[PDB]
């Protein structure tokens, strides 16, 4: 996240921490997810489709630390990798940008609420909020260009919706977001989602609920002037998530 | 890997 605030896991209770263990027994963090049940987290496909292995990777519910242990946080194994059949990659735009990954303890649960480990609402079909709404956006991802580390402490922001109309224009990014994307950014390019914040949750207050509105997917840079984050619109895809839980 | 931005997280590029 470039700018914004560093903030703690009780303030983004569904946010889930993605990593990746690799030969020799290290680990990388990967990308960012929102836990929409107990036994499901759901992220972004262009996460995980070059090592499409579920036993890869390890996912921290109740995490406020890249590094460190958070109290109450609980640790996951991934039963099931979900992957959408139709992704694809053009140079900027990500497509059918979202994946599901069932989670399961070393013991076979579930998550289980606490104060630290709560679900996000998905919205409803066709529902999204007006352009030009406030929503939040957490990760563990850059918070500048020049960084090669991520971030210790879990960061938030606030970004505005920005209308398919003015994100389509030819400076923005043209014919290459779609409508089942949603742009968001800072009015003055001072604070974006940036790399290492993918797959983490965009979250609207929709009817004074909380709702897992987008999923962070692509952008040209970050905070790079006329060119917004862009987020899978999750109304588009209740279906799937829906046929696939 | 691929340090371009969101969208290359954790990809392969050799
Ligand atoms: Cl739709």
């Amino acid at each position: 996240i470039i700018g914004g605030e560093f903030t703690t896991i009780e303030n983004q209770p569904w946010f889930a921490a993605i990593y990746r263990r690799h030969r020799g027994g290290s680990v990388t963090y990967v990308c960012g997810g929102s836990l929409i049940s107990p036994c499901w987290v759901i992220s972004a496909t262009h996460c995980f489709i070059d090592y499409p292995k579920k036993e890869d990777y390890i996912v921290y519910l109740g995490r406020s630390r890249l590094n460190s242990n958070t109290q109450g946080e609980m640790k996951f194994e991934v039963e099931n990798l979900i992957l959408h059949k139709d992704y694809s990659a053009d140079t900027l735009a990500h497509h059918n940008d979202i994946a599901l990954l069932k989670i399961r303890s070393k013991e076979g649960r579930c998550a289980q609420p606490s104060r630290t480990i709560q679900t996000i609402a998905l919205p409803s079909m066709y529902n999204d909020p007006q352009f030009g709404t406030s929503c939040e956006i957490t990760g563990f991802g850059k918070e500048q260009s020049t960084d090669y580390l991520y971030p210790e402490q879990l960061k938030m922001t606030v970004v505005k919706l920005i209308s398919h109309r003015e994100c389509q224009q030819p400076h923005y990014y043209g014919s290459e977001v779609t409508t089942k994307m949603l742009c968001a950014a800072d009015p003055q390019w001072k604070t974006d989602s940036c790399q290492g914040d993918s797959g983490g949750p965009l979250v609207c207050s929709l009817q004074g609920r909380m709702t897992l509105t987008g999923i962070v997917s692509w952008g040209r840079g970050c905070a790079l002037k006329d060119k917004p984050g862009v987020y899978t619109r999750v109304s588009h895809f209740l279906p799937w998530i829906r046929s696939h839980t | 890997g691929x340090a371009l931005g969101r969208g290359c997280e954790n990809h392969r590029c050799l």
